[PDB]
């Protein structure tokens, strides 16, 4: 992530654009419901921007 | 330092239109002027290693 | 003028002698050349000749493809002739697998320069590009020769076989479930303004609609999200001057029964395309809709 | 497999009289629309009467006619009519159906028919509760004025009360063109026109926003020291309330005015019809003309 | 085997040198006013249309109404013009100041500038053939210079007009004429500029009511954002008969500007010689 923008030289020749991070992130979550006092604590969830 | 070296060496500071010309130059372009007179034939390029 | 001459049937190039035959008949001389029947004599299609660098010719080694002229402001070659398949590598309307395949296949030196020129300038794709119809021969080399039709039925020299036009599957779009026996095919470019880049989409659209107003109506109906993105960027970021959430160009008429789905192979890599055999080219210019 | 026909034969199946085939012969070289193209078709599909419905919305008929295909009539004979589809750019002869006068050098458009005078001419093959209602070929200014008045009336229908709308509609229903006058039949406001209203108002607000300071201030500045009838009319239309220009930037200004140019084009396309015909010299009786088919 | 042709007879006598001068234009474009069969030489070109009060945009409109023709061989006492038909291909002479490339799109513009042969009360002038992007750029720049005509006294406006006046293209750097003379505007330019400025002005104060009324119903929901944009513009700064007249004025003013809004795509080009003055192209309506 701490990389300078490639010069036109590197883009034209040799390796293709090096793969970046994916948008699909993985999160772990707790959800609590107040209408009936009960909680869920071991959730796994997908996230995106 | 660049100004001093280019002034003492005898080569003009290169300038090329916008950024896109550098990709065109890398694709290929004849880009230096023919000499005034040539009693001898082509300037035989010497490479120095 | 006389009545018999007026009433006489029209002149018949079908069996009347060709000009060279007339001259050689006149002097009573014979060259070794097979002078009698001229090839391409009955050709109605208007043909152009184009030279292209060796890197771009891939996927054109198979006859039939859209040939696009792109601009570059440099003093050295101002225009570069690009293929529709390569243009998909820039579009956001291509699946990751297909874009990866196209990125792997076209990794020749010349192709990446065109990709740099496509997005190194401020202007959108709309102002940069222009369409040249369909390409139909190969002659390989360090520089290759292409021949291309700009008002045409698409055929081999002897007309021994019709040549189809292939479109990549991800770009192909239909806006009706039933097809009339005649339908036109258009080139469609739409822009996403919500992202930081002006991210372009590339589409090819087949429709039984010939009148511009209703086609634009349906287009604005289907592309509502993209139109909302244009309005959102206009309101959000002043002193910016966006324009034309989408543009249209008319390119083709075809008989709907002809459409087929087919696979295309090059460099022993496999691509998915849609195919139109009995195709013809009619060319209009780009036009803007908002 | 399929082949796109260019010569179309239409066969009647009603036991026609001599007067019917006589009136058919009068219609030679006119223009008729067809919804689908085949070598042999039934008369029920020919003409505009098949589409009319009790709502009779004019905008619906215009939109439907835009999608249709246009053909010319040739070699009328007994109960078998030959229709020839035109090829773009060729030179054709045509006999005008409606009463609108033509002029040389202008363009023509296709529109559904209009209410004119006593409404006398409906003699066109009225048979078995079916009739041959032909479309009108009219010059560009009349068609543009018709579309303009329909759209303006639709816009005025909003933000106004019922009786104000009625008065405005009764005014806008009329049109004057080249010493002739015509009345628009059933210009009822409908959801088809609402789509046009939405897109037109969006484009109009966009041209309002994109306009720069100099473009807006030009008219008000020119009124300071110029004077003409055109200027006084233009000023009277506008609301009523030197200095160095606030900002000067030809690059940003040219980009803005190009965007405004595109937006004005988009607003204009709402009323511009497809330019079907470009005309050449016309017979002095105004009945028939030589034209080139475009679009 | 003859084909369709237009015959033109030069009413004034032509010397041999004048005919040799004219023959160099073998396949140049020539506009004619009406599609007659035997036309008189006064009708050729755009000389009869030029005027001292009427401006450039009037010439553009008249050229749009004009019929385009192509030239054929000049011979004894007569010259032949061939009227093109759509979707055949023809040879044209690049009289324009801009070189062409394969696949360029072309359109016809009224001229702005050896010279061509003249007679006692006559000169021969031909329109320009220009690629479409440059035609857009030149029309935009000339119209915008029409706008600055009112403020010319201040030096900022003079510098901006000079900067707008110069145009650059592929190995072309010519200058276009200033659309003002004696600090006054030619009347057609005044009408076009006033029409654009008015159609800009009318929309600013007319759209708000109709937009806010339609906001209640839009399921496409971007019209509400349009309303918000107009309200932000407001932050940046009646009897029904007057309303209906204002709407009519808006649309008639828009139609007046339609003279300049759309471009006729006359030609598309096939490969060109190093004699680049000459090129081949396909005619389009």
């Amino acid at each position: 992530r701490e990389r300078s923008a490639p010069k036109p030289q590197e883009l034209l020749f040799g390796p293709r654009n090096e793969s970046g991070p994916p948008a699909e992130q993985t999160w772990y979550a707790d959800v609590v419901r107040c209408v009936r006092a009960q909680v869920d604590l071991g959730v796994e969830v997908r996230a995106a921007r | 330092v660049d100004r001093w070296i280019r002034h003492a060496a005898g080569v003009e500071r290169p300038q090329l239109l916008d950024t896109e010309t550098i990709s065109m130059l890398t694709f290929g372009s004849m880009s230096e002027r023919n000499a005034a007179a040539t009693v001898h034939g082509q300037k035989a390029a010497c490479e120095l290693i | 003028m006389d009545a018999r001459a007026v009433a006489k049937r029209p002149r018949d190039p079908a069996d009347e002698d060709n000009e060279l035959v007339t001259a050689l008949k006149a002097k009573r001389e014979v060259n070794t050349i097979s002078v009698r029947y001229l090839y391409h004599a009955d050709h109605q299609a208007l043909t152009a000749r184009f030279f292209v660098p060796e890197g771009l010719v891939e996927f054109e080694a198979q006859p039939g493809a859209l040939l696009i002229r792109m601009e570059t402001g440099c003093d050295s070659p101002r225009h570069l002739y690009i293929s529709l398949y390569l243009l998909g590598i820039r579009a956001s309307n291509v699946s990751a697998s297909t874009r990866c395949l196209l990125e792997s296949v076209y990794t020749a030196s010349a192709a990446r320069a065109a990709l740099q020129w496509l997005d190194l300038g401020p202007h959108l794709l709309h102002r940069r590009l222009e369409t040249l119809g369909c390409v139909k021969t190969v002659s390989l080399g360090i520089t290759s020769l292409l021949t291309c039709v700009m008002r045409g039925y698409l055929y081999n020299t002897l007309k021994t076989e019709v040549f189809a036009l292939m479109i990549p599957k991800d770009m192909y779009l239909t806006w009706e479930e039933t097809r009339g026996r005649l339908q036109y095919v258009y080139l469609i470019i739409v822009y996403d303004y919500d992202g930081p880049e002006t991210r372009p989409g590339i589409y090819v659209l087949t429709s039984s609609i010939a009148h511009w107003q209703t086609l634009v109506d349906v287009a604005r109906g289907k592309f509502a999200r993209e139109r909302c993105s244009f309005v959102n960027r206009r309101i959000t970021r002043p002193r910016q001057i966006p324009l034309c959430t989408g543009v249209i160009q008319k390119l083709g008429w075809c008989l709907a029964d002809d459409i087929h789905t087919s696979f295309l192979v090059h460099k022993e890599l496999k691509l998915s395309v849609v195919r139109l055999d009995n195709f013809s080219v009619e060319l209009g210019d780009f036009r803007e809709f908002v | 497999m399929a082949a796109m026909e260019a010569n179309i034969f239409c066969t009647f199946d009603h036991k026609l009289s001599i007067a019917d085939v006589g009136k058919l012969t009068k219609l030679v070289a006119a223009v008729v629309p067809i919804p689908q193209r085949l070598h042999l078709i039934k008369h029920y599909q020919l003409g505009l009467h098949q589409f009319v419905d009790h709502t009779r919305g004019y905008v619906r008929l215009r939109g439907l006619l835009r999608n249709m295909t246009l053909t010319l009539m040739r070699r009328v004979e007994g109960n078998q009519i030959l229709l020839h589809v035109p090829t773009h750019g060729l030179l054709y002869t045509v006999l005008n159906t409606g009463p609108v006068t033509w002029e040389k050098g202008d363009a023509l458009c296709v529109l559904p028919p209009l209410f004119h005078g006593p409404l006398a001419r409906e003699n066109l093959l009225t048979l078995g509760q079916w009739e041959l209602v032909l479309p009108w070929i009219v010059p560009m200014p009349l068609a543009l004025e018709i579309n303009q008045r329909l759209l303006i009336m639709g816009l005025f229908s909003l933000d106004r009360s019922y009786e104000e709308v009625k008065a405005a509609v009764q005014q806008l229903q009329t049109i004057t063109f080249r010493d002739a006058t015509f009345t628009i039949p059933d210009p009822v406001i409908d959801q088809h026109l609402l789509i046009d209203m939405k897109t037109a108002c969006l484009s109009m607000s966009m041209v309002a926003n994109l306009a720069s300071e100099l473009t807006m201030t030009y008219v008000r500045k020119l009124a300071l020291e110029d004077s003409s009838m055109l200027l006084v009319k233009c000023q009277e239309l506008l609301m009523r309330l030197p200095a160095r220009p606030q900002h000067v930037s030809p690059d940003d200004e040219i980009a803005r005015l190009s965007a405004l140019f595109v937006m004005l084009r988009q607003l204009d396309d709402l009323i511009r019809e497809q330019v079907v015909f470009t005309v050449c010299d016309v017979s002095p009786d105004n009945k028939s003309a030589t034209c080139i088919f475009k679009g």
